[PDB]
């Protein structure tokens, strides 16, 4: 009972490439709040800032 | 069979490192968006000096 013929052999099955996905959101910029005047001149203003 | 299996879970725990280091907050498109900008504020900053 031994078959003449020998058996085939599998082929393995092939694995997987596992990818990642980068990607980058846009979020709005901001506007400017109101000008708002003041008392003092502009040496001291610029300081102060 | 299972040293194949653990060598299968390192594979994943490199993809999951990897990952990481891709969809983290401080990830090197972040440094690279910062050189530029700082370059170029840099150099005008030069030139008012």
């Amino acid at each position: 009972g031994q078959p003449l013929h020998l058996p085939i052999y599998a082929t393995p099955a092939d694995p997987k490439a596992l990818l990642s996905a980068a990607v980058a959101t846009s979020q709005g910029g901001g506007k400017l709040p109101e000008s708002f005047i003041s008392l003092w001149r502009f040496p001291h203003m610029l300081e102060n800032a | 069979v299972l040293q194949k299996t653990g060598l299968k879970t390192q594979q994943e725990q490199t993809q999951a490192q990897l990952a990481f280091l891709q969809r983290k907050f401080s990830n090197q498109a972040l440094y690279n968006w910062l050189r530029g900008r700082l370059a170029a504020i840099y150099f005008q900053f030069y030139d008012l000096v």
